[PDB]
Parts: C-alpha cells; structure tokens; sequence
C-alpha cells in the first residue's frame, strides 16, 4: 500500500523506487524486522542500480532536514503507516 | 663534361599547419535543498 506524498524525480525510478521498497519489506516482514535492514537494502540497491550517494530512511514519527539532487528525491506513506524517504546527494 | 649533363628535379611534401586552439570544461552545478518530515 504506497502512498507517495511528495516526488521530484521521474516516474519510472518512481516505479523502481516503489518496487524495491516493497522487496525490502519482504526482506524483513515480520515482528523481528528491522527498518534499518530494509533501509541498508534500499541504498544499496538503489546504488548498485541508479549509482552511488543514495540515502534512505524510514519512519513514522520524525522531523529531517537533509541536502538533496534534484529529480532524486522521494518521500511517501503506507497504509502499513510506513513514511519512507528516499534522496541522493 | 664527361658523364653528360644531370637533370634537375624537384619534390616537396604536404605541410599541415599549426594552430592553438584551447577549450574548457566547467564544473557541473549542484542543488542544495532542506524538507522536514512529515506525520
């Protein structure tokens, strides 16, 4: 269930991006998860695919305030109230 | 005089020039934003 709430990159990294958070959520889909096991997933993916100098973050109660490349930024929600940020610098 | 008269020839090759010609690359910009969190 992504909720995307806010975007600045395209739409298919947009696809890409969704599609691999899922996978991590996968990964670690249980009590015993941990987000920063998806959150190490997510980066590493996302370098390996889309190249270096990502960063993500999950959460849902929090406050950032980070630098970021511009079409290389995501932020959005899960019915799961999942809030997932996503940047590269 | 005794070995008759030689003939002159003449050969040249194909000289390019030289010209100076600089040129530049730039630094590529970069963006620096700041966003908070939201509930």
């Amino acid at each position: 269930k992504a909720i995307i709430n806010s975007s600045d990159m395209q739409g298919d990294l947009l696809q890409e991006a969704q599609d691999v958070i899922q996978s991590g959520i996968e990964n670690n889909s249980a009590p015993v998860l941990n987000i920063e096991a998806a959150c190490k997933y997510i980066k590493e993916n996302l370098d390996k695919k889309f190249g270096p100098t990502w960063q993500c973050i999950i959460g849902e109660g929090y406050a950032y305030d980070v630098t970021v490349q511009n079409n290389t930024l995501l932020f959005m929600f899960y019915n799961g109230n999942l809030a997932v940020l996503i940047f590269k610098s | 005089r005794n070995k008759f008269n030689y003939n002159t020839r003449e050969c040249q090759t194909i000289n390019p020039s030289i010209r100076e010609r600089g040129v530049s690359t730039e630094p590529p910009p970069s963006d620096t934003i700041c966003g908070n969190i939201t509930q």
